[PDB]
């Protein structure tokens, strides 16, 4: 009876778990993640913020824009930097940092990153894959440009695996056999 | 946050 999404207004079963809504941390309430406009990704992400980061419905929300919110893009942009600076400060990236928007080279990633271009987990990953990958196409007969590309990927996938647990590196499409 | 898969 009282279970419908605020939002929508639509009614929500207490045993679909599979659905994905959040809780209000003021009045319990679930709202549909769709309806408040956010992602899979985001969903994803917000279901690893802190215990300390409540969700919080529009009406139980006394000042705009919702902590939830900020604190939400702050999360998404601080792991992308806390992944590409692990990159960027590793001894076995240094070949990938210059070559010699689609970045060819880690600066490149780094420019389009602090300029605020990336959305998503998924384009961050996949402009580091191709990069990684082409290092790999391109290392043939010589280790430390093949055993350092290989360190870097497993550093990259296992990096991204602490950061992102629920997102998937290795189904990435540019990856090539 | 608390969401139906937490
Ligand atoms: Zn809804
Ligand atoms: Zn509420």
């Amino acid at each position: 009876s009282g279970n419908f999404c605020p939002l929508c207004d639509k009614c929500y079963d207490d045993d679909d778990y599979e659905s994905k809504m959040m809780q209000c941390g003021k009045c319990d309430r679930w709202v549909h993640s769709k309806c408040e406009n956010l992602s899979d990704e985001m969903y994803e992400i917000l279901s690893n913020l802190p215990e300390s980061v409540a969700y919080t419905c529009v009406n139980c929300t006394e000042r705009h824009p919702a902590e939830w919110r900020l604190a939400l893009e702050k999360e998404l942009q601080i792991s992308l930097k806390q992944v590409l600076t692990a990159l960027l400060n590793s001894r076995t990236t240094s070949h990938l940092l210059r070559y010699r928007q689609q970045p060819l080279d880690l600066e490149g990633v780094k420019r389009k990153m602090d300029q605020g271009n990336y959305t998503s987990v998924l384009e961050f990953s996949d402009d580091i894959v191709k990069i990684i990958q082409a290092a790999i196409n391109s290392d043939g007969g010589q280790p430390e440009i093949k055993k350092a590309n290989s360190m870097v990927k497993s550093f990259f996938i296992r990096q991204m695996e602490r950061v992102f647990p629920w997102f998937s590196v290795k189904k990435s499409r540019f990856w090539e056999p | 946050a608390r969401t139906k898969q937490t």
